[PDB]
RNA sequence: GCCGGGCGCGGUGGCGCGCGCCUGUAGUCCCAGCUACUCGGGAGGCUGAGGCAGGAGGAUCGCUUGAGCCCAGGAGUUCUGGGCUGCAGUGCGCUAUGCCGAUCGGGUGUCCGCACUAAGUUCGGCAUCAAUAUGGUGACCUCCCGGGAGCGGGGGACCACCAGGUUGCCUAAGGAGGGGUGAACCGGCCCAGGUCGGAAACGGAGCAGGUCAAAACUCCCGUGCUGAUCAGUAGUGGGAUCGCGCCUGUGAAUAGCCACUGCACUCCAGCCUGUGCAACAUAGCGAGACCCCGUCUCU
């Protein structure tokens, strides 16, 4: 089941933000079928989008300050 | 596999999405409470599998995302 | 002068009784 | 002319150059011209005395010190006056004798 | 024990005066070596510094009498002193010649105290102008002091020999008296 | 009468005036009637007493001016000026001389003391500071120079007559030719001792006068004579302008004040007068004195004091060690001698208080033992620090054989020696106290 | 017919069911208990799918032990090695400095109030005789003579010292020596002044002052005896190292660096104990399970 492009952003903020004690996120790209299905999960719960190109703009930022802020622990 | 480095796992995984556009999939898993990130790429079959706890990898991923997220979509 | 000289010769030969 | 007795001559606490003519032995104690005179003129003797004349071999000027004592031996035409005093010495020697007798010195 | 009584004095004499024959300078040498002596020093014996003590002694009453007669030469009261201490320093010497018969002194010490006893003696008599006793004492210190002399190398009889050379013209003058 | 009792009549006369309830015509004729008896007593010529008293009277009563001074002074006054020219208005100096020439001849009757008179001025002529040689051309008389040549030996003064060999013109002459090449500064030569002045002493003495020119010529006239002074002075006056007078023995007979008042009234001008006998009582007529005397004042003890030479300025040098304490042993002996120059005065005895005997050596009997009473003797055969010390007294206490042996060194007993030290505590604690 | 699976734990007779974790190409919604056994219902899509076998990668995990390496903590004999190295034996080779006096060798010197000696600096203490011939004097004592005093003339006795000399049963030293004081009442002499006596002349005592071999006292040299402060002093022996000093000696070396060898104390691993180990190279073993495919199954 899809999720509207915004939602899953906020979902996806929120999975990082659960996992950060002790947990782990995975977030998989893949071409649908133009479009491209994207996926992440911290293992049990499990949240999916499509962006387009009608969407990748407002999507592409939004969805990259995402991983720059969240992956934070590294050296 | 698994990769000790970004930059191997980066075309390997692209490579691959890129020889099959449809069955490829690309899941993300992240625990905030453990510190650490985990990117993995499937064919259902193939596996390709990154770890990482360091921050300085959430941008390089966040862009792989918005990189796969641009073949799906041209 | 004229009165110590004359008074102490006068002085004198009163107290002096030879 | 008559002669001369100082009380030195018959002084026994004078030494012979002091003025003594007359053995200690005789001599007397302080004879006084007075004295002197006294003696002699109870013998017989003419004699005066010269209260004021001083010995010049006597320093000292008090009273008791000082006179001088006159007495008459030999008479004008030469016989002495009483036989028992020829010299002077005899005199003098008899005034040592009878002074230290006379009631004031006995006293 | 021992003493080399004629050495001591030739050596103490000539160090200290009579070189010149200020006898007033070496009588006080033997004075104050007198003073050191008894100092240090203070039954019959035990060491034989009484035996340099009294000579001592008896070189100083001998010394001044030779002062003496450098003086006496023109003042005859003094004549008088100087055969007084002549007479003492026999005395001295005599009392020396008592310490060295003592048996723990050998005898040549014994020669040389009866040799210097008999140069004094030999002086007094001959100051008295007694020209026989006199020259008894001359002989005897002449004879004594040739018995050592000959008891000894030519070397060590030189000092014995210069003394009675040193005493023959007093020898020599005695004899003329009694012609 | 003499120095004395007209001094007493006339100083009484005067007294009653100072004692003066109210002075009146009366009272003066009355004190003047005591001062007129009293000239009398003494001789003076009563018609020269009478013009004197109409001349104080008128004086006194007629221009009565008393400036600034009482009724009583201003008649002391008339009273002592005109006694003044009574006798000889001043004083009539003997001239010194410049160069070396002073001829003085003296003249005199055998009764006046010429002779003692003649040694008197060679006194005064060594005190005025002159050298005086004596020519003694008196020849007969030769007790004259018996005593004379013993007056000159006594004093230094050269005196020249010698055994009688020539005659008196003679023996001046050669007198003072032995004396001009000896310095003649003054010569002092007497004509003889004759008896009276009728042609006796005078007619032979300008026979003396014809040898030598003469430049003063002194009568010596005895005051004994009272008022025949005058007849004397009148003669010699006349007979030669340059007599002077000297009018000796004022002690004595009581016709001194009107031997005085004669000869002064002849204008032969009075040159001394002798007070009585010690070569120094010759007096260089000092009138003003004497009439003072007279009159009295007296007083005329201070007055021979004051007037004295060693009395301004030697009175200092004494007068200091006198003051901080140097003791006396040094003042005794200056003033018994610079006093021994002896002036009479009756004052001599008014220091020491001691109504007793005389009374009557008023007056020198003092002066009259040889020296001046044994003192001298014993400072002497003291040491200079027994005296000096702070009380030499103190000295013959603790040491008592101190006052034997300087009596015995002295010559003196112990008795008088004793005397001495008590009398220099008694000037002591008198002075302290 | 299909549209997840596994592992662990849990109520429980029992399982759906519950929870957590990982992962597969894979999910969503709504409502509720059947029921004594043992299993919910409905929606959306579809002939492709479900179950299991097998298999390369091994994406894949677990367990377990093994390699390899040793985790955590800790007494401790030594076979084995190590830390500091202990102990034993043996001495090579090299080098430098060596009778311009080295290890070895003798003697002595240096700061020295412990020996000797020079010149002693410089200060002291205690002492320094009598017999005699004669002359000198001073004092005293006893007389004779003259005389009016001061006093003068003559006979002796004694004491004191001095003098140039003569000598002694005398001395450790005994100079016939030098100077000073000799003063307020105690040396003598000359004594101004004063003083006493005296006609005078002069004399007597005698102060001040001056003077002396000759009253006493004291100091000085000379002299002996008796002591020496302290010897930044010189030359000869002694004393802590011999260092610095000097003279010479038999003799010809000495110093330094180390090497090899055996055994090992004490501690340590091989010891003891328990959560020794993740997966750094890789083990044994078991297995979940996708991907591909085998087999069975279907409205």
């Amino acid at each position: 089941v899809l999720l509207e492009s915004e939602q899953f952003l906020t979902e996806l903020t929120r999975l990082f933000q659960k996992c950060r004690l002790s947990g782990s996120v995975f977030i998989t790209l893949k071409k649908y079928d133009n479009k491209c299905l994207l996926r992440a999960t911290d293992g049990k719960k499990k949240i999916s989008t499509v962006v387009s190109s009608k969407e990748v703009n407002k999507f592409q930022m939004a969805y990259s300050n995402l991983l720059r802020a969240n992956m934070d622990g590294l050296k | 596999a698994q990769y000790q480095t970004w930059e191997e796992f980066s075309r390997a995984a692209e490579k691959l999405y890129l020889a099959d556009p449809m069955k490829a999939r690309v899941v993300l898993k992240y625990r905030h409470s453990d510190g650490s990130l985990c990117i993995k790429v499937t064919d259902d079959l193939v596996c390709l599998v990154y770890r990482t706890d360091q921050a300085q990898d959430v941008k390089k991923i966040e862009k792989f995302h918005s990189q796969l997220m641009r073949l799906m979509v041209a | 002068l004229g009165f110590p000289i004359n008074f102490l010769t006068l002085y004198v030969t009163v107290q002096h009784k030879k | 002319r008559f002669i001369c007795i100082y009380p030195a001559y018959l002084n026994n606490k004078k030494t012979i150059a002091e003025g003594r003519r007359i053995p200690i032995s005789k001599a007397v104690e302080n004879p006084t011209a007075t004295e002197i005179q006294d003696v002699c003129s109870a013998v017989g003797l003419n004699v005066f005395l010269e209260k004021n004349k001083m010995y010049s071999r006597e320093w000292n000027r008090d009273v008791q010190y000082r006179g001088r004592v006159r007495v008459q031996l030999k008479q004008e035409d030469g016989s002495l006056c009483l036989v028992q005093f020829p010299s002077r010495k005899s005199v003098m020697l008899y005034a040592a004798e009878m002074i230290p007798k006379l009631k004031t010195r006995t006293q | 024990l021992s003493l080399e009584i004629l050495q001591i004095i030739k050596e103490s004499q000539q160090q200290h005066g009579l070189r010149h024959g200020d006898f007033q300078r070496y009588r006080g040498y033997c004075s104050r070596r007198q003073r050191r002596l008894r100092k240090t020093l203070n039954d019959l014996l035990t060491d034989n510094r009484y035996l340099l003590l009294v000579l001592m002694d008896a070189e100083r009453a001998w010394s001044y009498a030779m002062q003496l007669k450098q003086e006496a030469n023109t003042e005859p009261r003094k004549r008088f002193h100087l055969l007084s201490r002549l007479r003492k320093a026999v005395k001295h010497a005599e009392e020396l010649e008592r310490l060295c018969e003592s048996n723990r002194v050998d005898a040549k010490t014994k020669l040389e105290a009866q040799a210097y006893t008999a140069y004094l003696s030999g002086m007094l008599r001959f100051e008295h102008q007694e020209w026989k006793a006199a020259i008894e004492a001359f002989n005897k210190c002449k004879t004594i002091y040739e018995k050592l002399a000959s008891a000894f190398t030519e070397e060590q009889a030189v000092l014995y020999n210069q003394r009675v050379e040193e005493i023959s013209p007093n020898i020599r003058y005695c004899a003329y008296n009694i012609g | 009468m003499v120095l004395a009792d007209l001094g007493r009549k006339i100083t009484s006369a005067l007294r009653s005036l100072s004692n003066a309830t109210i002075i009146n015509e009366e009272v003066l004729n009355a004190m003047l009637k005591e001062v007129c008896t009293a000239l009398l007593e003494a001789d003076v010529n009563i018609k020269l007493v009478k013009q004197l008293r109409e001349n104080v009277k008128s004086a006194i009563d007629l221009e009565e001016m008393a400036s600034g001074l009482n009724k009583r002074k201003m008649i002391q006054h008339a009273v002592f000026k005109e006694l003044v020219k009574l006798v000889d208005p001043g004083v009539k100096a003997w001239t010194p001389t410049k160069g070396k020439q002073n001829v003085i001849m003296f003249v005199g009757l055998q009764g006046s003391g010429k002779t003692t008179t003649c040694s008197k001025l060679a006194y005064y002529y060594q005190r005025k500071g002159w050298k005086t040689c004596l020519i003694c051309a008196d020849t007969f008389r030769a007790g004259a120079f018996d005593q004379l040549k013993q007056n000159a030996t006594k004093a230094r003064i050269p005196f020249y007559g010698s055994y009688t060999e020539m005659d008196p013109v003679i023996i001046a002459s050669e007198g003072v030719e032995k004396f001009k090449n000896e310095n003649f500064e003054i010569i002092i030569v007497d004509t003889s001792g004759r008896h009276k002045q009728e042609d006796s002493l005078f007619e032979e003495m300008l026979q003396v006068a014809n040898a030598i020119q003469p430049d003063n010529i002194v009568y010596v006239m005895d005051a004994s004579i009272g008022q025949a002074c005058e007849a004397q002075a009148k003669a010699f006056k006349d007979k030669v302008d340059v007599a002077s007078v000297i009018v000796t023995k004022l002690d004595g007979h009581a016709k001194g004040g009107g031997a005085l008042s004669a000869v002064a009234a002849t204008k032969s001008p009075i040159i001394f007068i002798g007070t009585g006998e010690h070569i120094d009582d010759f007096e260089p007529f000092k009138t003003q004195p004497f009439i003072s005397k007279l009159l009295g004042m007296g007083d005329i003890e201070g007055l021979i004091d004051k007037v004295n030479e060693l009395k301004l300025d030697d009175n200092e040098a004494l007068i200091e060690k006198l003051k901080h304490g140097q003791f006396t042993l040094r003042d005794m002996y200056e003033q018994f001698q610079n006093i021994m120059k002896m002036g009479p005065f009756s004052q001599i005895l008014g220091m020491i208080p001691g109504f007793g005997t005389d009374f009557m050596s008023k007056g020198n009997e003092q002066e009259s033992m040889a020296r001046l009473k044994k003192l001298m003797t014993i400072m002497d055969s003291m040491n200079d620090q027994e005296l000096d010390s702070t009380d030499g007294a103190k000295v013959f206490s603790k040491q008592p054989g101190r006052i034997q042996r300087v009596a015995r060194g002295s010559g003196v007993s112990t008795r008088d020696v004793q005397e001495l030290l008590t009398q220099y505590t008694k000037f002591a604690q008198m002075v302290k106290k």
